[PDB]
């Protein structure tokens, strides 16, 4: 319940500050500078915790990674390239992590925080990235003398 | 490096079949491999099949029958054949699980040289199949070749067939074709030759001309066609395709023969003299030559026929072309065919004008030319029988004895034909349309944006007053943004709070609705879940592209919330006679308040023919349908069924004959309420009382009636009359409707089902059926009805299947129309409400492991409800193999009812709203849709594709792209191509079929005769009214609401044929 | 650490997911208090959890992912490889009765659809079948998720739950319903504590027989049991 308490209040935060830097921008597109506005943006740069800063800071990059038909990611001194496009018969893309197009960081970051994409704490979609391709289907056998069950075991591992 | 010989074959679907799906990808692949392919296209007779195949002198003969009653068919064939000369033509055949494994050996025994089924498929895959069926029939006919012309001269038509065959293939003696042509010189025959460019209508003018000839001749003239269409060399075989066309051949007194060019560049057959000859000597009384499509400098048909005809089309560009075209400078007579499309009467000037130039005939009127304006796709056209009175005229001088003709022998050189379906001012209607829609996207970014400013800036407004530093600077920055918000944009923001306490409650005034369904652990579902959103302009977008179920632009659906006691089930039932599908109707509305009935139909009803004893027809009554034949046929068929009762529904199946059975459907529900009263009074009503009935009945009377003709071209073929009559026809409905005051009745589902079925993926099939109900809206439209007054009255259907597309389809189809009607059309709330029937997939059943299609009617069924559809029919397990049995059935009906009642998720009635991956796939489809909008729209429109055959071809496309997967295994189905049994039994046992009783049989044909009985005295003169009412030109339907209560189905669709003409197949 | 038996026993689903967590936790609690690290035992610990038609199945996975998540971080303060909740779903028994086994195959598919859009780790189907797992049952209950796997398009993608209103309210209702559940074992003494009053088991027991109740009572329809009965038997 606190952790939720956080989200709602550092997302508060997040779209109140962008609120003030949109319409500040918008002021100076008209001539007028009043960067009295500026003074509490920059309030509430501190007021945003050190980690959920990090996460709307992410985010335009979060989504140029699901984007593409691939995901680089480097491990170890290699890499791990995956595919992201599945195509229908009837040649649409279907993307295999959909992000969503919110343009509220408010949104953006109370998404953030409450379900991540899989592979992302707090892990609410999945705890992995994406799914294995191919299966951990166990091979069940149990009756009878542990011969019998022995045999079982190793004619269906064959 | 094709077949050893010259190896062709007759290609058709079985009597009264449309299936034309498996026959198309089969031909495709004989035509690939090298093999001439005489294409018949759907629905044809074994006496037609067999007439074809004698004439060509095939080695092959490839049927489809998916009807059932192939059985009777197939022996019926293989009888005509041996009986006439053909008994070395080998029979191919398949119909996918409907032929069971015992009638496949039954068969084969008999004399059937191979039916494949879904297994055998599997196995050889398709390329398989054909190279086995091609390899069987690479034998030489030259054998069977006459060596001397006793025979030929004689009449024998199967020796002219097989001498040609000699001929065609240079294996005749020499001193046989000397002495052909000596005889054929003396013979003193006319030789009319057809030429043209390409798609002009040689061949469907060549089959007018003849029907004239019939008409006016009383059939007395023997008449030899010879057709000839380019062969591609890169294969080695060719597409024979204009005896497809031919609807006027099928008489003893015709010959026709396919010729492919078997040449890349010349446009006649290298033996084409000999060929001419060979029908000359046969003591024809006039032999017509169509040629392929020829350049504009080509004019090779001139020299081997007697009288030569140039035929074009109105579009040749600019007028100097025409002294380009070699033809206009030897062509006797010059048809201007297609003078139904724009610019046909300044192209005639034209053509006149030029011919007249050729001949130097100055001293004559330009418009005495021999140049005349035809409409071959119009029935009983005048234009094209001026040009027959010329042509007769002409033949007439050049010896050859005809009877003063019975036709109208008319004046003039121009067809008369003012009709019009689609003004080509509104040519681009698609176009438009897909304009209307991506400039409403265009302005939701643009209101989201500025929702979104003026919130953010009041915003700062107040955080900026909450620290002291005030500035108004700001405030007038908002202000500046109110009123660059429209009216309605600004309202819909406004209305958001007050919209949310709405369903935030446990109840829904307006009127009271439960919003609130409590699991068993406690938890309170709502029926509808809105959106948490703080951005306004989030709000706005929502609101604007997906707002609440019963909100413009309905795109969760068109009602508030869903039915209360009537679900959207509605199972399609159909079996043997009225009194057994009675039955079923009561098993499957058994244990529910709101009775929703779906029928369908036997392959004999579909086609408007009446139940006969021919093995060709009486094998196909009462099955895969009810068979229904007359009024008391109808009224068995629904009674204890209150029709105007307001909980009662009946949605009927049938296209062609849609109009004759809707009437007999009328007629039914009118007089149980005629029958009810007379029981409530114990007399009969008076003739006013009767008025009232009447009257209400129709106004109250709740159902639907598929009759989308522009889809039977498409997708079903089920067509029978002319394609334009059909239309016709759906209009008078239409009309009747609205003058009575017939608003509960859906005059045509626009479907979409019967596309995807042939093979159209998701995106294919969604876009042409709006397509095709846009095109009824621009119809009727021209055709002076508001737009609120027939708009209402359109019903739609698609198909559920397995790919993505499927699970947004419903949504987008409403948001498209919604928008549209509303931007574009500006028709009102009613209209604006797209209301659509789903029904799962069947295709996507297999014969193979037939307990695994219940997974996927699952889920399938699933998706439909979940974007809430308005109507949803589930398959049954053995879908590949029979109609539902009764056991089967309940295994369907079981998938919604577990779905509706057990499954947790379905007791929210929004859950796709929200997901980012429904509302992407959302706006994809929906742009895809618009594309192909755009793709018809350069085309001429719905209609002006279906000319070109658009449409088909890239079902058919679609249909093979799917099919060569399926077996390839790229396409994964498993217990198909993938995770097949290791025991290697599709189905091993016996399971159980339904198919029609012999008394079920002997009974209609026995109710026919009766029925006919009764009302002996009237018939005729009923159906002679009725043939006056097409002459005229008054309402059909009008007519057809008194026709059925004296005539069969069959006298009513028979009377028509001589006066609305017949459907001519399309490839 | 299980809750199929819990489920299959008659717990609702908020019972069974707040009872297993509860367990998982106590465990943890109970590894602690022998002076053990919490990075040394937390990334091994499964879970085994029940997937039937009721609501709450659909978002049950995805809450105990995160509570587990939030809580070995915050609380425990743990590695990413602990705060990773892996478990097994297997489809209902108990909704899958003896009348109309062929309508099993129905349920099964539900139930098994919603638990890999919910991105699960381990799937069991169950049989059509009363009898011995015959060769042909257990291949009705494998073509299952072959058919959703590899031939079902939405499942082509791995998120689709994420965005839906439903599905985001749903997850919220059942998280806060769960930790509501903590708070009354709490103040029973813990799971050891209420174990002693037999709490757990007189909650199971009546939340069994409310369900057998109503569906005696013709409230809660059951498909081909009391209702759309087999017109012959
Ligand atoms: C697609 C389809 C349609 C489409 C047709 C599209 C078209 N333009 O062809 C639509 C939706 C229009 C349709 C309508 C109807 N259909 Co339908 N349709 C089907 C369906 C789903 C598949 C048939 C198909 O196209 N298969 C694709 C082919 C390529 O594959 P296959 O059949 O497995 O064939 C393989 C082999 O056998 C081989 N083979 C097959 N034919 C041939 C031919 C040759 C020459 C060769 C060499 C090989 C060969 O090739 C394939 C290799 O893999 C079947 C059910 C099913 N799944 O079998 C019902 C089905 C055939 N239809 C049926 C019915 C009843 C109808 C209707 C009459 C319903 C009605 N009362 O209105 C209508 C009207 C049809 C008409 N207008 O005449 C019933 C037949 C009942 C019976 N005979 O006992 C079926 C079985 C469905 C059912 N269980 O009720 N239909
Ligand atoms: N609009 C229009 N279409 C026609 C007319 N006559 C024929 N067609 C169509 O044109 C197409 C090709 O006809 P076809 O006879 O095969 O021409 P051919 O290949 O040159 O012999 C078909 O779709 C016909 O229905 C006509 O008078 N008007
Ligand atoms: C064309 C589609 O129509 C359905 N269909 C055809 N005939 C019947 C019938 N008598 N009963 C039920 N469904 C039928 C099948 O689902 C098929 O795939
Ligand atoms: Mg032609
Ligand atoms: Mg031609």
């Amino acid at each position: 319940r606190a952790y939720h308490r956080r989200v709602v209040a550092q997302s508060k935060l997040a779209r109140e500050r962008q609120q003030l830097r949109a319409a500040h921008d918008m002021l100076q597109g008209a001539g007028h500078e009043s960067a009295a506005l500026e003074t509490l943006a920059s309030e509430r740069d501190v007021s945003l915790g050190a980690v959920e800063r990090k996460l709307l800071a992410m985010w335009p990059q979060m989504q140029q990674a699901y984007s593409g038909d691939e995901y680089v990611v480097k491990i170890r001194d290699k890499e791990i390239r995956t595919g992201l496009i599945s195509t229908t018969l009837s040649g649409t893309k279907i993307r295999k992590v959909v992000l969503p197009r919110f343009e509220d960081e408010g949104e953006i970051l109370k998404w953030l925080m409450r379900e991540n994409v899989p592979g992302s704490f707090p892990y609410t979609a999945g705890v992995f990235a994406f799914k294995r391709e191919g299966d951990p289907t166990r091979m069940f056998a149990g009756e009878g003398d542990a011969f019998r069950t022995n045999r079982r075991f190793k004619l269906v591992s064959e | 490096r094709g077949p050893a010989n010259k190896v062709r074959f007759v290609t058709a679907a079985s009597l009264f079949d449309g299936h034309d799906a498996s026959i198309n990808i089969m031909r495709r692949i004989l035509q690939s491999q090298g093999c001439e392919v005489i294409h018949l296209g759907h629905n044809r007779s074994v006496q037609e099949v067999v007439t074809a195949a004698l004439q060509e002198d095939v080695q092959g003969i490839a049927i489809s029958s998916y009807q059932g009653g192939h059985v009777e068919y197939f022996k019926y064939m293989i009888d005509l054949l041996r009986e006439h000369g053909g008994e070395h033509i080998q029979v191919f055949g398949g119909g996918g699980g409907v032929i069971v494994p015992d009638e496949i050996r039954e068969l084969q025994a008999y004399g059937v040289a191979r039916i494949y089924s879904p297994e055998d498929g599997q196995r050889m895959g398709l390329a398989g199949m054909i190279t086995d069926m091609a390899q069987r029939c690479d034998i030489d006919l030259t054998r069977y070749a006459p060596t001397t012309l006793d025979t030929v001269v004689a009449g024998d038509r199967r020796a002219l067939a097989q001498l040609i065959t000699a001929l065609e293939n240079g294996k005749a003696d020499p001193e046989l074709v000397s002495a052909l042509h000596a005889q054929a010189k003396a013979a003193a025959v006319p030789v009319l030759g057809i030429t043209g460019t390409g798609g002009a209508g040689k061949s469907s003018l060549t089959d007018e001309l003849i029907r004239r000839f019939r008409l006016d001749q009383d059939d007395a003239l023997s008449i030899a066609v010879i057709s000839i269409d380019p062969s591609r060399r890169k294969s080695g075989g060719a597409l024979l395709g204009d005896r497809i066309r031919m609807n006027a051949i099928n008489h003893p007194n015709i010959f026709m023969r396919s010729l492919a060019t078997r040449e890349a560049g010349s446009e006649i057959s290298q033996a084409l003299p000999d060929v001419i000859a060979a029908c000359k000597a046969a003591r024809f009384d006039l032999v017509i030559v169509e040629t392929s499509g020829i350049g504009q400098g080509d004019a090779a048909i001139v020299p081997h026929v007697d009288l030569s005809l140039y035929v074009m089309t109105p579009e040749f560009g600019a007028a100097s072309q025409l002294e380009k075209i070699d033809m206009l400078d030897f062509a006797d007579f010059v048809a201007i065919n297609k003078f139904d499309r724009k610019g046909a009467q300044d192209a005639w000037r034209d053509v006149a004008k030029q011919v007249q130039r050729n001949r130097e005939q100055w001293h004559s009127r330009a418009e005495d030319m021999p140049v005349y304006g035809t409409q071959a796709s119009r029935f009983n056209d005048d234009g094209v029988t001026m040009l027959y009175q010329g042509l007769v005229g002409a033949l007439g001088a050049r010896g050859m004895s005809l009877k003063p003709g019975t036709l109208p022998n008319l004046e003039g050189r121009i067809s008369t034909g003012q009709n019009v379906i689609v003004p080509p001012a509104r040519s681009r209607y698609l176009a438009e349309l897909a304009d209307t829609v991506r400039a409403y996207h265009r302005r939701v970014v643009a209101q989201s944006k500025l929702a979104r400013e003026r919130q953010q800036l009041r915003a700062a407004h107040d955080m900026l007053q909450g620290a002291g530093h005030e500035s108004a600077a700001l405030e007038t920055l908002a202000s500046e943004r109110d009123v660059s918000l429209g009216a309605v944009e600004r309202k819909l923001l406004a209305m958001w709070p007050q919209m949310q306490q709405a369903y935030s409650g446990d109840e829904y005034v307006v009127i009271r609705t439960g919003l609130i369904s409590t699991t068993l652990s406690g938890t309170k579902i709502r029926k509808v879940v809105l959106p948490r959103f703080e951005d306004e302009g989030e709000i706005l977008k929502w609101l604007m592209r997906e707002n609440v179920p019963g909100s413009f632009p309905y795109t969760a659906g068109v009602f508030a919330f869903k039915r209360e006691g009537e679900d959207p089930t509605r199972m399609f039932a159909g079996e043997g006679d009225a009194f057994r599908t009675n039955r079923r109707f009561k098993l499957v509305s058994e244990g529910m308040e709101a009775k929703r009935l779906s029928t369908a139909f036997d392959s004999v009803t579909l086609y408007g023919e009446d139940p006969h004893e021919r093995p060709d027809i009486y094998g196909k009554v009462g099955n895969s349908g009810v068979s229904i034949a007359t009024l008391e046929d109808m009224k068995v068929l629904y009674d204890g069924f209150d029709l105007t009762n307001p909980s009662t529904s009946v949605s009927m199946t049938i296209n062609g004959p849609a109009p004759t059975i809707l009437a007999m459907f009328m007629n039914t529900a009118i007089d149980q309420q005629i029958d009810r009263f007379r029981a409530d009074n114990g007399r009969d009503p008076t003739a006013d009382e009767e008025a009232k009935i009447r009257a209400w009945v129709l106004q109250n009377v709740r159902g639907t009636v598929q009759a989308d003709i522009l889809k039977e071209d498409q997708g079903q073929n089920t067509c029978i009359f002319s394609t334009e009559f059909s239309l016709k026809v759906m209009g008078d409905i239409q009309e009747y409707f609205v003058h009575h005051q017939v608003r509960n009745f859906y005059s045509v589902s626009i479907s979409g089902y019967h596309i995807a079925e042939a093979g159209a993926n998701p995106i294919s099939q969604l876009a042409f059926t709006l397509a095709n109900g846009f095109t009824y809206v621009e119809a009727y439209l021209a055709r002076g009805m508001h737009i609120d007054d027939f708009a209402p009255n359109l019903s739609f259907f698609f198909s559920n299947g397995m790919d993505p597309e499927y699970s947004v389809l419903g949504r987008v189809a409403r948001r498209i129309w919604a928008v549209t009607m509303r931007d574009k059309y500006g028709a009102n709330d009613r209209s604006q409400k797209l209301k659509y029937h789903i029904q799962t997939s069947g295709r996507s059943l297999h014969a193979q492991e037939i307990d695994f299609n219940d997974i996927r009617t699952t889920l399938q069924a699933l998706i439909a409800i979940y974007d809430n559809c308005n109507s949803l029919h589930t398959n049954a397990y053995d879908e590949a193999i029979t109609t539902p049995t009764a056991e089967s059935v309940r295994r369907a009906l079981a998938i919604q009812l577990i779905i509706n009642r057990e499954w947790g998720v379905a007791k929210c009635e929004n859950p796709n709203q929200g997901s980012f991956l429904i509302e992407e796939l959302t706006d994809l489809v929906e742009e895809a849709v618009l594309q192909e909008f755009e793709r018809i729209a350069e085309r001429g429109g719905v209609l002006g594709a279906m000319e070109t055959g658009y449409q088909r071809g890239k079902i058919q496309e679609e249909s093979l792209y799917y099919e060569q997967l399926k077996h390839d295994g790229t396409l994964p189905i498993i217990g198909v191509n993938t995770f097949r049994n290791p025991n290697g039994d599709p189905t091993p046992q016996t399971l159980e079929l339904a198919r029609s009783s012999e008394d079920e049989k002997q009974s209609q044909l026995h109710r026919l005769t009766e029925f006919h009985g009764a009302h002996q005295a009237d018939a005729e003169a009923m159906l002679a009214r009725l043939r006056q009412a097409v002459i005229d030109n008054r309402n059909v339907f009008a007519v057809l609401m008194d026709a059925v209560r004296v005539c069969s189905l069959g006298q009513i669709t028979h009377a028509l044929f001589e006066v609305g003409g017949q459907y001519r197949r399309n490839m």
